[PDB]
Order: C-alpha cells, then structure tokens, then sequence
C-alpha cells in the first residue's frame, strides 16, 4: 500500500450538485432576479457527489452547528456506474 | 574537421565578390582569408606562402584562372594546394581543362552559402581534412 | 610581409581576494550597449560611405571588459586618441583611432588606389591628417549621439586630442574597470580597427538600462497592457501572517522547555501584520464568529 | 557537552503566531480601520511558536501579572513535523 | 497609486507552467525511469504563466545568455480564461 | 488492488512547472512585453511534475510528433520532499 | 539644527559586515582550522553598512594607504531595506 | 547527540564584520559620497565571525568561482573573548 | 629578474617615438635611458660606454639600423651588447640580413606594450639575464 499512499498524499477537491436540469437559452435570458427554475431531482433525494467533477457517490443534506454538511449515504460500483450512465 | 586557422586565398576581379566570399568564409569558421585582384597578385601572395586553400575567379585580367591553376601546379612547393574555380559560364571545355589542370573543384556563379560549404566539405574529405 | 611569430619562428574555485580588483563588474550581459553599438557601427558605415566615396564593411566585436591597464596595455602605439565626453553623464570616454584606418582614410580622401599600404614610422599626424581625423571624429560622434537617442539621449562632445594613454587620465586608478568596444573595418583590401571606451562608472546609474535588450513599446498600448496586468493581479493570494509577539531567549532554554512551562512576553499595544515576513499593518487581536479576529489601525505606508 | 554550550552562548529570537490565513490583494485592499479579518485557526488552538521563523512548538495563551505569557504544551518530532508538513 | 505603492512593498511568486495533462493514477505506477508523457498542450504554444497558482499571462521560453527566460506574449483575458476553464 | 481500482475510476489533473523564482511586486510592475525574468532552476535540468498542486516526481522536456512532452525521469523522493519544501 | 547639533555631540560605532549566511550547527561543528565557508553575497557587490547594528548603507572595499576603506555607494532605502529583511 | 539534533533542526544567521571603528557623530554628518573611513583592523587581519551577533571565529576572505567566501581559521577562544569584550 | 638600472639606449629618427619607448620602458621598471637621433649619434654615445641595451629604428638618416647592428658587432667591447630592432615594414630579406648581422630581437611598428615587455623578456632570458 506503499504506493497507494503515495498517492492518497495529493490534495483533491470534493463536489456537491444540488441538482441537474435542461433548458433553453431564450429561457435562461428570460430569468431576472426572483426567477424560478425547477430541478428534474425530487426533492428528499440524495444529492451527487462528484470528485473533480467525477460523480463517485451520493449524499443527503445536514446542518453542522452552523454548517452544511453531506451525509455519506452510498457509492457506485460498475452497477450503478452503468445504471447512473443508463439513468 | 578542418583547421578553422586555415588561410585561404580569395582571387577574383570584382572586390565586392571577394568580400562577398570572404563572408561566407567567416560564417563557415575561417577568419584567415586573403584577397588578390588578379592571377599575378595572387601569384606574388602565394610566392609568400602559408596559404592552404585557393579560391579564384576563372575570367580575371592579366592572367586567367586556368593559367593561375597551371602555374601553381607546375610549383613543386605549390602542387599540392588545393584550388576552388568560380566561374560565371559552366562550358564544358574549360571545365574539362580545368579537371586536366588539377582543380580541386568547381563553382558557378550565381551560388549560395550551401553550395560552397557543400564543396568545401567534398574537397576538405578528398584531401582527407 | 612576416608576422610577429613567423619572425619568432624564423629568428628561433578559491581564490584569494586582493582589494585592489574593484570587484563591482557587471557579470550580466549588456545586450542594449550591444544594439546602441550596432545602430552606431551602421549610421558610421554611411558616414564613412558618403565621406571617402567608397564602401565600407564594419564589423562590430565582442564588448571585452577588462581592467583600464589592461586596456591600455594592448593598444598599439603611436595611436590616435580622442576625448569625449557623455553629457549628462560624469567622466570622459575615449575614442580610439588606429594608425592604420587614418592613414586608410587619408588616402582615400586624397585620391590613393589603395595599392601602396602607408606603414607607421611612429611619427606624429601632421595638421592636415589632423582635420581628417577631426572629420572622422566629428562624424563618429554625430553617429554614436544618434544611436545613444532610443534608450538614453546623450550628447556627445570632444574634449582634446593626445597620443599616448599616460595623457588620457580617464580613470582615477590603473585598476579601474572600463567598457573597451572594438571595431573592424574593412575598406577594399584595407582593414581599420577603431576602439570606443567607457569606463564603467560613467555608465553605472545607467547598469539596468543596459542590462535587459529592450525597445519597440508605447505610451497608449502599454498603458492599457499594464492597467489590465494591474487588474489581474489583484486576484492573487497572499498569506497573511500576524505575529503576537516575540521572545529573546537562548538555545539552552528551548531545550528545557516541557508541558506547562511559561514564558514571560511583553503585551503588545497593537498586533503587526506580515506578509512574507514583510509587515503591511498594525491591527488589534479579537475574537469574532468563533475565531481570532484582526481588528485593522492602520497601513503601513 | 562542550561544543553544545558553545552555540548555546548565541542569543536567538522566539516568535509566537498568532494564527495563519490565506487571502487576496483586492480583498487586503477593501480592509480599512475596524474591518474583520478570520483566522484558519480555532479559537482556543494552541499557537504556534517559532525561532528565527522555524516553528518547533506549540503553546498556549496566558496572562502573567500584567503580561502576555506563552504556556509550553508540546514540541514537535519528525511525525509532527511530517504531519504538520502534511497538514 | 498610494495602495498600489502599498501592496508593492510585497514580494510574491511567479510559476510558469510547461503544461497540463490528465492520467489515471495506474497509468503514473507504469512510469519509471525514462518513461515518456505526453501533454496537452501543442509544441511552441505559449506557456502558462501563474502568480500564486492564478494563470495571469501566457509566455514564449527564451534562454538568456545561460539561464531560461519567458518572453511575456499576451495577458489571460476573460474569454481564454473561462476557455481553459472549460477544458 | 480492490480500493486500487476504486481510486482508479478518478480523473486526475497532471502539471508540470517550468521553474519557480522570487520577486518583488515592483519588478513584476517593471515588467513589460518583451521583458526578460530569470528562473532559480538551470537550462536542461529536469522540471517539476505535480499533481494537482503536490509535486512528486520529474521530468524532461521532448517534443512527440509536433507536441510537447515530459520524460519521466525519477520520483520526488521524501528527503528531497522535506528539502524542497524547505526552500 | 539644534537638536542635530545636540546628537552631534555623541560618539557612535559603525559596523560593515562582509557577508550574511545560514549553516547548520553541526556544518559549524565540522569546520575546523583552513575550512571554508561560502557566503550568500555575489563577489564584488558593495558590502553593508550598520551603525549599532542598523543597516543604513552600502559600501565598496578600498585600501587606503595601507589601511581598508569603505566606500559610501548608496544609501539603504525602504524598499532594498524590506527586500533584505524578506531574505 | 539528541539534543544536538534537536537544536540541529533550527536554521541559524552567520554574519562576517569587515572591521571595527569609533568615530563622532559629527565626523559621521561630514561623511559625503567618496568620503574615506579608516578601520581598526590591519589589513589581511583575518575577519571576525558572528552567528547572530555573537563572535565565534576568525576567517579570510576568498573568492569562489564569481562569489565572496571565508575561509575558517580559529576559533574565537575565551581569554580572548573576554580580551575583545574588554576592547 | 633583469637588472633595473640596466643602460638603455634607444634611437630613432623620430622624437615623438623615442619618448614613447623611454616612457614604455619606465613602466617596465627600467630608468635608464638615452636617445640617439640617428646611427652616428647612437655610435658616439656607445663609444662612451655604460649602456647594457640598445632599442634602434630600421631606416635612419646618415645610418641605418643594418649598418649599425654591423658596427656595434664589429666592435670588440660592444659585440656582445644586445640590440632590439624596430621597423615599419617587416621585410623577410632585411630581417634575414639582420639574423645575420646578430639582431637580438624584432619589432614591428605598431606594436603594443606587451610585445615590447614579451621581446625584452625573450632577450634577456636568452642572455641569461
């Protein structure tokens, strides 16, 4: 596991998406301040985690003493790899 | 490689080409570079000595370049020395009697710094410099 | 015609330090004096043209710096010397002309096919081979002024004439540190040498104006070039570091130092602020939100 | 012992850190007098202690009589040193 | 020009980078001495040029009289900054 | 090997650093196009390779088909690593 | 003039140093007599200049009959000043 | 040796004094550009050593490859060290 | 080392250029100098006695270096006096004649202060001095 440390001895940044949805431009200019925009995930829905852009797991929403804060719920594995690359 | 502190003998009628060929001769590493207006200046340079290499005009006053090659070859002491003719007219009879004089190459004007690098390198390689 | 060793042949890192080197020369490569040189050797070499009618090649050596009497020690003599001075800047330069490229000139100016070579007796320049020395001197000048205009105007003036260097008096000591340029030129079969010599405490305040090779910028184009590399930098991070105090002490007591030791600090009125160990303010210390807070007095101008 | 006590006759310079942070010129530039600057450091974190800009321990915050003293907790070793490299 | 005085008083780094590439982590296990790279960035293209980590400028490599040197080409400007960004 | 392949399916951003030198504010300020900056490391010495900010191995510079490249040459190493850091 | 007459009324000592650099105690413990120690100052560049320990200005070695002199160059200035204070 | 490497573990400044002088304050104010300074060491004297203020040992100055150097000579010794301290 | 208050005799034709040697050879270390303006001049002195060198000039009026170099080594008492030869024109025929008159040294006019203090050093170590 030498090399395995070495490795892990990189600084890497974490990434916590809200939710995704698609749009039109036109519909994009026609938002001004106040706008509303839906999100095609459900609301309660664990949200993705990604890793530099990478989604690797999915989390939920807490609040830490002043703080947001992710709570680790479960990864992926080639199943859900290929059912998030399906879904 | 051939010695840098080679002398050279630039012989032509015209100054700006002997100063033109003494350029291309310094680009190339040789800063020891004479010039002679004519084949009987050239003669009295090299009754001098210490020369190693012979660049000369063919048409020049007084004395051509071919008439130059057959003197400096008839010299024991000068037989040996390789001599470069630059020429303006390539004709193949006064290339054929130059070949017969013992010239150690031949260039036609106009030529490029390429050129005369080029036969330079062939001449150093047949005299094994 | 035998040279000095054909008439031979034929006849036949620690290192200690003396005081007396000045040892204040500029290792960094002068690459504007080079281009000023270049502008000068190019405005003479037409200056030269339309003087003597005829063409010359002029070509620019390598910018040797070396000790003012080793300068002198390897100039020929007799030798043409000429004072100049490089207004605004202090000291006199010296403009060297050799024998040979007078005598050159001489005889192109007057008519000479070039095919008799004068050859120094060591005489002195009669008054008629001096005005063409002025001429020269003259037109040099005029060239060297006018390549010195793109990075430093200077106004070039002559002093006096003198043949030998013990006259010249240029550096306070043998030992002084000069900028010697020499130059080739070549005229038909003729070949001229002249020298230009600075010393190099005239062209000190001018040392990072000569350093870089620079030119071509502008007053509009560059104003808004450095406005908008002002802009971007005002994003960077910087690691600000506040010290609360300091402590004198000595190595025998930090290794006595345990678990519950305490060492007595002077309170401080205000807590400066570091930057890279560089101080920017003075604030006072507090606690907001949880954490030590930095309360902002002043700035450090 | 001799050579120890030797260097040990050189005065030296401690210093105390008060904390660390990271910000940018535009934002040192919107600070004037009374402006709030946060420190990476907990409160109540021992403080740094350094000689000649070499940190070597850590201490805590006292209060001697009528002066700021510094309360010696513990030093460093190549695992802290290692870590605090890492950290 | 006061505050731009200022903040002159402070020295800062410059990072000039070659380029950019991305590999997984078995790959960068593969390499060993004499092992090639390949980057991203074409042969000639200018280089990144970074003030604490933040690209600013791009510039040419140059060798100065004996040492390396970068000829300053073009500052970053929003549009290839959002580019690289992107990428 | 397991925990392996899970830190394998990452992207990763690889960087390589040209040289790294120290300068004032108001030099960068004196620096205009065309300007000249000196860098701390020699001509031919291998450069910086990081990841994602940490440096752990370096290279050579080649030129693959019309492109830039690094020669993987040797790894940081961690008495170089505290070295460096030092610096 | 007063006060400057009234400080000119007192003697101070003033201090050139050759050179400033950073060794290791055990580096010092390994010199012994004809050791030799480099310095962080270029050869030949002028050599500071302090009064009661205070750099105030820069200075070139000269003989002086038969006795070493210092010749004033320029003064210390701010800025040099916090350049080597950096260092 | 524990504590040695302890104490081994800090970085330390080394200072080289030229030479020692006392003159007035007036003296000093008359003091111009090319003003001369006689000092009181004897030229070829070796030079004193000082680790942060403090004499240690003596050495000669020498030139390294373009840079300045001393050359270890003596040690301060204490007969003498209370002899200087007198001076 | 060669001795200092070493007697040195330099002649020329030229004033400007005898000054010039007498301040070259004091920076040398060498106090002891007389001009000579021609061969004549430079013999009536030498019959005088004292002098230890003799720096003479090729081309001189009522007598050439050639014909003095010949009667110095004419002379018994003076055949052994090194002399240095200075000349504008270095002529392989009149530098033969003067090896074979027993000219100590050449030197060609300009010349610079290194090769003055280069052929004195040759001179004198040559003579055991």
């Amino acid at each position: 596991m030498q090399d395995i440390d070495l490795i892990m001895d990189i600084p890497v940044k974490l990434t916590v998406e809200l939710g995704r949805t698609r749009m039109t431009i036109k519909e994009l200019l026609r938002l001004t301040q106040g706008s509303v925009v839906a999100l095609d995930g459900l609301a309660g829905e664990p949200l993705d985690i990604l890793i530099n852009g990478y989604l690797i797991a999915q989390g939920e929403v807490v609040v830490v003493a002043d703080k947001y804060g992710v709570r680790i719920t479960d990864i992926i594995t080639p199943s859900e790899r290929m059912r998030r690359l399906s879904r | 490689m051939a010695d840098k502190e080679l002398k050279f003998l630039v012989v032509d009628k015209f100054s700006t080409m002997r100063r033109i060929v003494r350029n291309l001769l310094k680009e190339l590493g040789f800063n020891n570079v004479e010039e002679a207006e004519d084949g009987v200046d050239a003669l009295n340079k090299l009754q001098a000595g210490g020369f190693g290499f012979i660049i000369s005009d063919w048409n020049m006053p007084n004395m051509d370049g071919l008439e130059l090659l057959k003197t400096i070859r008839a010299d024991s002491a000068m037989s040996a020395l390789p001599v470069l003719m630059v020429t303006a007219e390539a004709k193949k009879e006064n290339i054929i009697a130059a070949a017969q004089a013992g010239a150690s190459g031949w260039v036609v004007k106009p030529f490029t710094a390429a050129t005369l690098e080029e036969k330079l390198n062939k001449i150093f390689e047949k005299l094994g410099m | 015609i035998l040279s000095q060793a054909e008439i031979d042949a034929l006849l036949n890192d620690i290192r200690p330090y003396d005081p007396n080197t000045q040892r204040r020369v500029v290792r960094e490569r002068l690459q504007a004096l080079e281009i000023i040189n270049e502008r000068f050797a190019r405005q003479f070499r037409m200056g030269l043209f339309n003087l003597l009618r005829r063409s010359p090649d002029i070509t620019v050596g390598a910018i040797r710096i070396q000790p003012y009497h080793e300068f002198a020690r390897n100039l020929p003599v007799p030798t043409n010397l000429n004072l100049i001075h490089l207004k605004p800047l202090r000291g006199t330069g010296l403009v060297v002309f050799s024998p040979s490229l007078v005598f050159i000139a001489v005889d192109n100016l007057f008519g000479g096919d070039g095919r008799f070579p004068t050859k120094v007796e060591g005489r002195e320049f009669t008054h008629t081979e001096q005005r063409v020395i002025n001429r020269m001197l003259k037109l040099a000048l005029e060239g060297y002024s006018d390549a010195w205009k793109a990075i430093n105007p200077l106004e070039v003036e002559y002093v006096r004439s003198e043949m030998q260097v013990k006259f010249t008096n240029i550096t306070t000591s043998p030992n002084d540190i000069v900028v010697n340029t020499p130059f080739h030129v070549e005229i038909g079969n003729l070949t001229g040498e002249f020298n230009i010599c600075l010393p190099f405490s005239m062209i000190e305040p001018l040392r990072e104006l000569l350093v870089n090779p620079p030119l071509e910028n502008s007053r509009h184009e560059d104003q808004n070039w450095r406005d908008n590399l002002v802009r971007q930098v005002q994003h960077s991070e910087l690691e600000l570091v506040a010290n609360f105090a300091d402590i004198p002490l000595r190595l025998s007591q930090i290794l006595k130092l345990k678990p519950g030791d305490v060492l007595p600090i002077e309170k401080p009125d205000r807590i400066i602020a570091h930057v890279d160990g560089v101080p920017v303010l003075t604030s006072q210390y507090g606690t907001v939100n949880g954490q030590y807070a930095l309360r902002v007095e002043h700035l450090i101008n």
